């Protein structure tokens, strides 16, 4: 399908971003959209044969380009706080069905002093659940991160699992009144009781945090909240 | 009231 | 192909000289509208069409972009085969029977136009008349050549003689077709 | 723009989901398109059609004879089908796509043997603790949360090995915090097993 | 020298017969004046017309979405627009103006030529016949082809070579779908 890089991006006011899009092999038309919770799916421009065919109503600082292999790039100058959105790329043979990509989640901030990596903690299942249901539910809690550019996964014995896993779709705000509140995320993994009671079994909750890049300057005294993986583990106990 | 359309040309594949 | 009504819902033109292009729709040989590719407007050719018919001019810009792309692919495949210049045939006549004093319209039919690049002007007593002159777009033909009709709203009088001046690559000298009462 | 959809809709897991769409101003040259967007993802093309019926590996689309209404048919509604479904019209003329409000589809699991209970979990690295309200019926709503108390929403969990499905909700606080004093803001069934 | 030029044309042509019973779509891809590829709705697939076309037709047929979209244009372009022709173009009726005028100064027992000018009518279906004293002239009748004025009106001139005798009456008969009856215009030899 359609590929877009980067998937997450943090920038401050006045900077510029360049977003890449790889259309489906054989497709020649590339459309760019900006998706916000307030304005919805807004059209930017559409490119065909290295030329802009259709144009939206966005200002001149939103520019695009398409290469000979139909791959496309998009540029935004003088980033404003209102530019925070999901920038989607749609691909089509020429005029037919448009297939979207994952999009670039761009967050524009006034500074970087509120960016924090998450703290991860695993909670072992209750002995009451084990004796009552013969099943063991682990709970993972990622807290204190900003922004919500986070991907949580479970790893049992070094292999990633999806069966019996449920993560919250959207991280919740810890201080719903503060405009600069940090987020919290919860996830569950349910296995059988006897599988959890095996000391050889290893359960790890892994949280991928997308933060600052090496290009971003950092003047504060705490550790630079770069893109990193924070995880917590728990062994089985009989 | 409704917009009319014409034929759509296929694009040559000389990429 | 035998049919009661033939419609060209998409006569799409694009040529390297310029470059230039044209989009229009035809029904039974008559131009319903043409899209001004520069101003991005649909120009219907009858008041009846402007009231009940609508066409998004962006559809024309999208198609012409495909033709520009297709033309570049076929130029390479055809080993750069240039278009052959055709000799256009010019005919001048009036819309109504000319009576001295009653306003009439002079019609100049330039047929067998290829490539679709031509100049059509009017000369009244030698002087190039500019006011009251209009022409149609390039109208399609089955042999893929074109023809264009120019108009001149004039006033018949034995004082005035008129000529239709046509310039084309197939013509060595500009062709003059005379019309007199 | 030209399409009307209900803002939200529920359906049973395993059964068929029939999402309706109204478009009376549709033109004879406009297609009926269906897209869906799972949270934190991009829109996924599903199916499109012009007249009558259409089917692919993802869903079925039925358009009425007068074309004034359509219905997207998900054959086997899975837990992954819980997303926002957009019904739109398009000329397929190389123009832009316009999305409406869409329908928020929620696929409810069928808990065969509900055994609601509120268990307490201890931190593997420690004093910190969370409460787990699980194994309740899909008709039960988790409500919300006290400012210093955090409570999540209903999360459907599927153990493909045991062919088992269960709802869940996690609540925690940094206090005073107690199990029964956490989910008291919701309509918890009296059969909720509060262990010792 | 004459400037070099490369022309490309795409023609989406619909052929309507018997109202809405028979509809046919033929899209044409023309390089200069050479139609090298076409889609005929009666065939159902793109076809190469000249050796310049096979690479194009093979590619467009190998794209499911393109081939489906073109087959649907029989309904999305031809049949949809024809419904709007019924409401506008196909109901347009412009009555013809019929006038008779001699080519030279009329003189008894002298060669002359009467021109029945049928100007500014629509649609194109027209029937013109010359008569002299209730007798259809069929030998000295020279009719020009249908003249297209380009402004959605037609014109035709039917010329009759005759010799005006004393008392002769020449009538030009015209039939047109915009007229409820056939119409005539008379011309008499001056006394
Ligand atoms: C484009 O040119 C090729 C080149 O063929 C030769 O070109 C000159 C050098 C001259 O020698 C000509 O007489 C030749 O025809 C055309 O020929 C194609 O390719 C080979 C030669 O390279 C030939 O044997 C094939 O039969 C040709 N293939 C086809 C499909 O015709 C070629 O035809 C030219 N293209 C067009 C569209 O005319
Ligand atoms: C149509 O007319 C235009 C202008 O009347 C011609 O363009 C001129 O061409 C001459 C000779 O090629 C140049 O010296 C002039 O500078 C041109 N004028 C402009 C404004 O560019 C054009 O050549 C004519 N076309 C044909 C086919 O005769
Ligand atoms: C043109 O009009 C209609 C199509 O709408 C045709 O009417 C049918 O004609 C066929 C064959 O002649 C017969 O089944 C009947 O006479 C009609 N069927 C109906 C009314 O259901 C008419 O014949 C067409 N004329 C043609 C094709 O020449």
């Amino acid at each position: 399908g359609v590929t877009q890089t980067p998937r997450y991006l943090i920038k401050t006011r006045g900077q510029q971003v360049t977003l890449s899009c790889s259309p489906i092999s054989g497709h020649r038309s590339v459309s760019w959209y900006q998706q916000t919770p307030g304005q919805g799916l807004q059209f930017l421009f559409e490119y065909f044969s290295e030329t802009q065919r259709n144009k939206g109503n966005f200002p001149g600082r939103f520019s695009g380009r398409q290469f000979s292999n139909s791959r496309s790039e998009m540029n935004v100058s003088t980033l404003e706080l209102g530019d925070s959105a999901l920038y989607l790329c749609a691909s089509s043979l020429e005029r037919e069905t448009q297939y979207f990509g994952p999009g670039t989640r761009l967050l524009v901030l006034e500074d970087l002093k509120n960016v924090f990596p998450p703290e991860v903690a695993v909670f072992e299942p209750s002995e009451a659940e084990i004796s009552h249901t013969q099943k063991a539910t682990l709970v993972c809690l990622a807290t204190g991160f900003f922004p919500d550019h986070v991907e949580l996964s479970w790893w049992v014995n070094g292999k990633e699992v999806h069966s019996g896993v449920c993560t919250d779709p959207q991280p919740l705000k810890e201080q719903p009144a503060l405009n600069d509140s940090r987020y919290a995320l919860s996830s569950r993994l349910r296995v059988s009781a006897t599988f959890w009671q095996n000391p050889r079994n290893h359960f790890r909750c892994q949280v991928q945090f997308y933060g600052l890049s090496e290009n971003d300057e950092w003047t504060q005294d705490r550790a630079k909240p770069v893109t990193q993986i924070v995880s917590a583990e728990a062994w089985g106990r009989a | 009231g409704q917009v009319e359309l014409g034929g759509g040309p296929g694009a040559e594949s000389c990429q | 192909i035998v049919a009661d009504h033939v419609a060209s819902y998409g006569v799409n033109l694009y040529q390297s000289y310029g470059p230039s292009g044209q989009y229009s729709h035809e029904f039974d040989g008559d131009e319903e509208f043409y899209v001004d590719l520069e101003r991005k407007e649909t120009v219907w050719q009858l008041p009846l069409f402007r009231r009940f018919r609508r066409f998004d001019p962006q559809f024309a810009l999208t198609n012409i972009a495909v033709l520009k792309h297709n033309l570049n692919c076929v130029i390479k495949r055809s080993n750069s085969t240039a278009a052959t210049n055709e000799v256009p045939e010019v005919t001048v006549f009036s819309k109504s029977p000319v009576t001295l004093g009653q306003p009439n319209t002079l019609i100049c039919l330039v047929d067998n136009i290829f490539p679709p690049v031509v100049n059509i002007t009017w000369l009244s007593n030698g002087h190039s008349v500019t006011e009251g002159v209009s022409e149609t777009s390039f109208l399609s033909k089955s042999d893929h050549s074109f023809f264009k009709i120019s108009y001149l709203t004039f006033l018949p009088s034995a004082d005035e003689i008129y000529d239709c001046k046509v310039e084309h690559w197939g013509l060595d000298e500009p062709l003059l077709k005379h019309w007199e009462p | 723009m030209k399409t009307t959809q209900p803002p939200s809709m529920d359906c049973a897991e395993g059964r068929a989901a029939n999402l309706p769409c109204n478009h009376s101003t549709i033109s004879g040259n406009e297609y009926v398109y269906w897209y869906r967007q799972i949270h934190s993802q991009g829109p996924q093309y599903i199916i499109h059609g012009l007249k009558n019926n259409e089917t692919n590996e993802m869903a079925s689309l039925i358009i009425t004879e007068d074309r004034k209404s359509s219905t997207l048919i998900l054959p086997h509604a899975t837990l992954r089908d819980t997303a926002v479904y957009y019904c739109i019209v398009s000329h397929n003329a190389g123009n832009m796509l316009t999305f409406g409000g869409g329908t928020r589809l929620m696929v409810k699991p069928h808990i065969q043997n509900p055994d609601p209970a509120v268990y307490q979990l201890r931190d593997s690295k420690s004093d910190k603790s969370v409460c787990l309200f699980t194994d309740f019926d899909s008709q039960t709503n988790v409500s919300q949360s006290d400012s210093d108390v955090y409570i999540t929403d209903k999360c459907v969990l599927d153990m493909r090995s045991m062919d088992f499905k269960s709802n869940s909700a996690v609540a925690w606080s940094n206090k005073d915090f107690a199990c029964a004093n956490a989910f008291n803001n919701s309509i918890i069934p009296e059969d909720t097993f509060f262990p010792s | 020298d004459s400037p070099e030029d490369f022309v490309y044309q795409f023609k989406g042509m619909c052929y309507f017969t018997n109202g809405t019973e028979r509809v046919r779509l033929v899209t044409r891809y023309i390089y200069n004046r050479e139609e090298y590829a076409r889609f005929d709705s009666d065939v159902g697939v793109y076809r190469a017309v000249t050796p310049l076309g096979p690479p194009a037709a093979e590619y467009w047929n190998s794209q499911k979405e393109v081939l489906e979209r073109t087959r649907a244009e029989l309904d999305t372009v031809c049949r949809h627009n024809y419904q709007l022709e019924l409401r506008t173009t196909l109901q347009r009726r412009v009555e013809p103006t019929v006038t008779i005028s001699p080519s030279r100064t009329e003189a008894l027992n002298h060669h002359n030529l009467l021109v029945c000018s049928v100007t500014d009518f629509y649609p194109a279906q027209i029937k013109v016949r010359w008569f002299r004293n209730d007798q259809e002239e069929t030998t000295g009748v020279v009719s020009t082809p249908l003249i297209r004025n380009g402004d959605w009106t037609f014109q035709i001139l039917v010329m009759l070579e005759m010799t005006p005798q004393r008392g002769d009456v020449y009538t030009c008969h015209v039939e047109h779908p915009s007229l409820q009856n056939p119409i005539i215009v008379e011309w008499r030899a001056q006394s």
